[PDB]
């Protein structure tokens, strides 16, 4: 590895000797844009210089090619440059030319990059000095095999270890893009390391973990004991702030919608109880009236309901969801309180700044939808301080709106069952219906994408098949297509959780890109994520069917 | 049974005195631009109240008809606290003081309205048809006797009394009362109908 | 500066600066004694109280270098006699005792106290809650007693023994262009 | 002045100048020293800072050396720094008001000027500078309204600095203003050997002044802030006496 | 500054009289002339806002290149945030190229 786990201060203090001056910019930092650890990431880094007062800028970016034009316009005079959340996968000199002879003095420039992905270029650590970034400890134990091949690959009979180096490292490669770590964890262990590690800092450390939540439950519950705890170890005066451990569930903002919503549009509980027709309503009614809450009662909001059910919620749900089947929706949360204000909790807090990063506010109009993202994302940081709650109950109501506008279109999907059980893989296209100019959002695609996988999952069906998704943009006439991984039960033991499931989607349209004159657009973060075009669609398809997956 | 009632209304006063929110006491610069410009009432926001603490809260929509008067006097206790000097010892006309609610409660509709909301805080829409003349009431009754011949005074909230049986302590009848309408206080009431 | 109106009255962003412009005392967390390193040698303000300085020991220097040292952690502040509860209790005293005299307190009343409140916040001996709401009860009843006086708007003067500098500020306007109306009148009417 | 006892003592007379030429309702004087001074004083300042910025930049930049020790280092230049733009900020305040008034009485000035009786010069009250300015202003105005309205009227009443007839063109200051002030006393330590001030009872020295319109005494002592007018209290005003808020 | 900001206020100041122009522009030669006299060192139609902090956030908006400072350079990259000194951002912030003070 580069920077190991107890290396980072030593680094850092590199970056002060090389960023810290009177009256100079010496340190631009890029972040990925429509992510929420590097949002969490980056305020944390902000905070931290500002802290010493050393002058810095921050520059949102969408896609590669802003990167590469980004990095060409910037000046000799920036020392040290920051990349959070991009970056680990591929090869940062070969894409930007970098000369090592024409930076050499050494350590002309730094660029520290700063990632998650767990699949990454291998050459980028082995070759350049250049490049660094902060391991997470995968180098030192995983990786102990194929450096010795890249080493030595860097009388007639010795095309035996060659071939053999060849192998090892074509092993090595053809793997799925994963995450295993957070940025914001990593941030946190230089913090504790260092000695700066306060409430803020936890409170957003905090929101960096459960934003995983979602899709790497295996990564959350591998870190949640840390934070449980450094909490530990960390009169209602007007300006208290209270961190505790309390109860919650997998509901959709129950402390700001009534009951009965919370569990009208819980994913887990659509799932599991297949409300998209009748007899998912009349189980639900069932479980209300034998719980005993009035179905007039249970539809008022949180602050109203009443106090005495309020109290004994918890002995209700624990008696009541054994029958149907729940009892996983009960688990153990972060709740903040600040004076009189009211209760937030960390899952109904990510929801609102997901909604407020999705909802705010040819090549041409592309451009005018990659600012309007980058000016979404800026508001979206805006709204993180404690200042502005205009800006959070906005998101909130948004949150609510769009969770609505998702439930309307997957019940419809999953009436016209447009989703074509091919050999290999799941397909299906949103061809034509209402309000399709909402899914243009990468982020809303994958959360449409995520409750259709958590139903596909939540059957009878014995097979795991990767599931292509795609939308229509008429305006561009370009099909937006992203790939989505299987997911287990989230009620399953830790045996059968060896490896995460991989994502090969990435790789297979660059392979069929680099073999067929195809008009896509691959230029997201996202390596699954693609445009094509809406004649070139087909084709491909059948190119993807006849491909080694 | 009069110390419950001293508690609760320092209970409210306490909630009046010490609510703030970032640097600003809200509810008493409310009490005092009313005050200037002689509007005797407060608004009070049912989420403020949950916030602050929810027992009064709780009490408040428990018994309503009965907390409420309560709550209207420690409102006009904190105001001539705030208002007027004690001058180490007048006019002193500042009646009991209105309380206006506002809430965000589910609405709900005029006839589903039963036996279970008799002595409830309801919220409620409708259209208004007609609107009554406004009446008078009697707020402070100056009360005079015919034989014993003394004078006493009479205190009536709105909320949820009839000539006192036997005088004040010779041998006067029943109800020897009359009502001195001169040195009383009056105040307005309309009828609506909504629809 | 014309804009406008404003060639008349200070703006309250002058008066925090007027204010801030005072002396404070301060616990440094460093040390800058000369080695028996770079001069100080400021125009307006002692240099030798701050390059002959000894950290944990009491010297004198601005309020805006004070709060410049704040914000790194090379300062400790030290708050002000006047602003702890049993000080104010028996100001707060004084006022309720006497209805008719203004009881002393430093110019910069209210003004320190914001600029304390809003960045010396952990070095307070007393809760800030309790300090904020007896500032603001001293604030109401000064404000109840200049409103009583306001009354008596004589053509010839007027004294005001004890008021802060914004309590001046916010009256100018009115009180000095009544009276000019009432000046105007009487002159115009001999 | 005529020697300085330090640089914060001209500090403190430059801004109880500036606070008095704020509020008063008439043109005063002008400290030619204090500011002779005090532009010199910004000029060394802005000189040192500049040649100690060049030896570390070169330093820096000559090798890779030693980068400098962010002790000590940064935190003089700031305060040097920003004690500065705050010095140019109260100065260029201080021009802008006085630039403002004179634009408001220009008529009123010239028309004084020319008087052999009045023992008050332009010279004393102005800069050079602002005696430019209001020369090239009021011919410039000048030839504007001639230019524009003057063409067309008669010549009887051609004239805009006409004293005659219903109104007056000129613009007097309003000496009568009410000001509030504070009454300082005497500027010396011993606050005790003016021959104006004189005894109340419990002592409480105090400064008599009369009213003429009114024909009353009011008296003023030291540590009390009142609420008088302009006219008869020049005189405690330009002797330091009492300073306006 | 006494430019009358033909870049960006009306924009042609075609509602003035000619004299009322050539007025303006006058007013403008006397501006400059004024601060080139005994005080060349302080720039008089600067900001009147007292200074107040040092170290400020500041958010860019509009696009343009990278613009030369003392010891530095600033690329005004669309829609990004610095955080840089007081004085040295006032004559942007004016000019309307930046926000949020
Ligand atoms: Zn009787």
């Amino acid at each position: 590895m580069y920077y190991g786990i107890s290396q980072f201060s030593e680094a850092y203090n590199k970056i002060l000797r090389n960023s810290s001056s009177h009256s100079s910019c010496q340190l631009v930092i890029f972040v990925s844009c429509l992510n929420i650890d590097a949002l969490c990431a980056t305020k944390m880094l902000s905070l931290l210089f500002k802290k010493q007062l050393v002058q810095s800028q921050i520059v949102p970016i969408f896609g590669y090619s802003e990167l590469r034009r980004h990095y060409s316009q910037l000046d000799d005079n920036i020392n040290s440059l920051l990349l959070v959340g991009f970056g680990g996968v591929i090869d940062l000199e070969a894409f930007l030319e970098i000369d090592p002879q024409e930076y050499v003095i050494s350590f002309r420039r730094d660029i520290y990059v700063l990632d998650a992905h767990r699949p990454w270029n291998l050459d980028n650590i082995f070759g350049s000095q250049i490049i660094q970034c902060f391991d997470d400890g995968t180098v030192d134990d995983t990786l102990g095999e194929q450096k010795e091949a890249y080493y030595k690959l860097l009388r007639k009979q010795r095309k035996k270890q060659i071939h053999e180096y060849e192998g090892v490292l074509e092993e090595y490669y053809s793997q799925g893009t994963t995450v295993v770590n957070s940025i914001s964890a990593q941030i946190y262990s230089l913090l504790s390391a260092i000695g700066e590690t306060n409430l803020s800092n936890l409170w957003l450390n905090i929101l960096g973990t459960t934003s995983l939540d979602i899709a790497y439950a295996q990564v959350y519950n591998r870190l949640y004991p840390l934070l449980q705890d450094e909490v530990k170890r960390l009169v209602k005066t007007p300006d208290t702030l209270t961190l505790n451990i309390q109860p919650d569930y997998y509901l959709f903002l129950l402390r700001h919608s009534s009951l009965y919503d919370s569990f009208y549009y819980s994913n887990y509980v659509n799932a599991k109880l297949s409300l998209w027709n009748e007899n998912g309503k009349k189980r639900l009614h069932k479980m209300f009236a034998r719980m005993g809450i009035p179905l007039s009662t249970a539809q008022e909001t949180w602050l109203y309901m009443d106090h005495s059910i309020k109290r004994e919620l918890g002995i209700i749900f624990d008696k009541n969801l054994d029958r149907y089947g729940l009892q996983d929706i009960i688990r153990d949360g972060f709740v903040r309180t600040l004076g009189y204000r009211g209760s937030i909790s960390a899952s109904e807090f990510v929801e609102a700044l997901t909604a407020l990063l999705e909802v705010g506010n040819s090549a041409q109009k592309l451009t005018n939808l990659r600012k309007r993202w980058v000016s979404n994302f800026w508001l979206s940081w805006d709204a993180l301080d404690d200042r502005k709650v205009e800006l959070l109950n906005r998101g909130i109501q948004l949150a609510q709106d769009l969770q609505r506008a998702i439930f309307n279109t997957g019940v419809a999907i999953l009436e016209k069952k447009l989703i074509k059980h091919l050999r290999i893989y799941r397909l299906c296209v949103l061809q034509d219906g209402p309000d399709l100019d909402l899914y243009r959002n990468p982020l809303t695609l994958l959360r449409l994408g995520n409750w259709l996988i958590e139903c596909c999952a939540e059957s009878e069906d014995k097979q795991l098949l990767p599931m292509v998704l795609a939308s229509i943009d008429e305006n561009t006439d370009t099909y937006l297509v992203a790939g989505l991984t299987p997911r287990y039960p989230r009620g399953l033991d830790t045996i059968h959780t060896k490896k995460p499931i991989l994502n090969n989607f990435s790789m297979a349209f660059q392979q069929i890109t680099a073999e067929t004159d195809a008009k896509v657009r691959i230029d997201n973060f996202e390596s699954s994520i693609i445009e094509i075009r809406r004649e070139d669609l087909s084709p491909f398809l059948e190119k993807l069917t006849l491909s080694g997956l | 049974n009069d110390d419950d009632n001293t508690e609760i209304i320092k209970s409210f006063k306490n909630f009046i005195l010490e609510f703030r929110l970032d640097s600003q006491f809200i509810y008493r610069d409310q009490l005092r631009n009313n005050i200037l410009v002689k509007n005797y009432s407060l608004t009070v926001n049912m989420e403020h109240l949950i916030g602050y603490n929810e027992d009064i809260y709780k009490k408040l929509s428990d018994e309503p008809s009965d907390i409420i008067p309560l709550f209207e006097t420690a409102i006009t206790q904190v105001a001539k606290r705030i208002s007027i000097l004690s001058r180490a010892q007048l006019l002193n006309s500042l009646p009991t003081f209105q309380l206006i609610l506002n809430s965000n409660a589910n609405q709900i509709p005029l006839r589903d309205l039963d036996s279970e909301h008799v002595s409830k805080i309801v919220r409620l829409s409708g259209i208004i048809i007609s609107t009554s003349v406004l009446s008078s009431r009697a707020t402070y009754l100056s009360i005079m006797c015919r034989n014993c011949r003394h004078t006493t005074s009479i205190t009536i909230n709105n909320f949820n009394v009839s000539l006192p049986r036997s005088c004040l302590s010779k041998n006067c009848g029943p109800d020897p009362y009359i009502i001195i309408h001169e040195s009383s206080k009056f105040i307005d009431q309309q009828f609506l109908k909504l629809q | 500066s014309l804009p406008a109106h404003l060639q008349q009255t200070f703006s309250p962003e002058e008066i925090q600066f007027i204010v801030e412009n005072e002396p404070i005392k301060i616990f440094p967390r460093i040390t800058t004694r000369q080695k028996i390193h770079t001069r100080w040698q400021l125009i307006t303000t002692d240099d030798k109280a701050l390059n002959n300085m000894v950290a944990m020991r009491s010297t004198e220097v601005v309020l805006w270098i004070a709060l410049l040292l704040k914000q790194q952690s090379k300062c400790s502040i030290v708050a002000p006699q006047w602003l702890t509860t049993k000080e104010l209790d028996r100001k707060i005293q004084y006022e309720k005792t006497h209805p008719d005299r203004f009881s002393e307190l430093p110019w910069n009343w209210l003004v320190l106290a914001r600029i304390l409140f809003n960045k010396a916040k952990d070095d307070f001996h007393d809760p800030i809650h309790e300090l904020r709401g007896k500032i603001q009860d001293l604030r109401e009843i000064r404000q109840i007693k200049v409103l009583k006086g306001l009354k008596y708007l004589n053509e010839s003067h007027l004294q005001l023994d004890n008021l802060s500098l914004l309590e001046i500020n916010e009256l100018r306007p009115f009180i000095t262009e009544i009276m000019d109306k009432l000046r105007e009148i009487h002159t115009a009417s001999l | 002045t005529q020697i300085y006892v330090s640089p914060q003592q001209d500090f403190s007379d430059l801004m109880k100048s500036w606070k008095n030429e704020r509020c008063s309702p008439e043109l005063l004087p002008y400290p030619h020293q204090l500011m002779k001074r005090l532009l010199n004083r910004i000029s060394m300042q802005s000189q040192l800072i500049e040649n100690i910025s060049m030896g570390f930049l070169d330093m820096q930049n000559a090798s890779n050396a030693n980068p400098p020790m962010p002790n000590e280092s940064k935190l003089p230049l700031l305060c040097m720094e920003t004690e500065l733009e705050r010095l140019k900020f109260v100065i260029r305040s201080y021009i802008r008001c006085r630039l403002s008034k004179i634009d408001k009485f220009s008529l009123y000035l010239r028309q004084l000027n020319e008087d052999e009786n009045s023992l008050i010069s332009l010279t004393d009250l102005l800069s050079k500078d602002e005696i430019k300015y209001h020369d090239t202003h009021s011919l410039i105005w000048l030839k504007l309204v001639n230019d524009s309205i003057l063409k067309y009227m008669p010549e009887e009443l051609q004239a805009i600095n006409d004293t005659e007839g219903s109104v007056n063109m000129i613009d007097e200051p309003d000496w009568n203003k009410f000001v509030f002030i504070h009454v300082n006393g005497p500027p010396d330590g011993k606050w005790n050997e003016d021959p104006l001030l004189q005894e109340n009872e419990f002592g409480k020295p105090c400064y008599t002044v009369t009213i003429p319109d009114l024909k009353e005494e009011v008296e003023l002592t030291i540590g009390s802030i009142y609420v008088m007018r302009y006219e008869v209290i020049r005189d405690l005003l330009r002797d330091d006496k009492v300073a306006l808020i | 500054n006494g430019l009358d900001l033909m870049s960006s206020s009306q924009q042609d100041t075609n509602n003035l009289s000619h004299q009322e122009q050539e007025y303006l522009k006058e007013y403008c030669d006397l501006i400059t002339d004024l601060k080139s006299g005994d005080l060349v060192d302080i720039d008089l139609s600067g900001s009147l806002v007292p200074p107040s902090d040092v170290f400020i956030d500041v958010r860019v908006l509009k696009d343009a290149g990278e613009i030369q400072t003392e010891y530095g350079v600033f690329n005004l990259i669309k829609d990004s945030q610095f955080f840089v000194r007081q004085s040295d951002v006032e004559r942007l912030i004016q000019q309307g190229y930046l926000q949020k003070i």
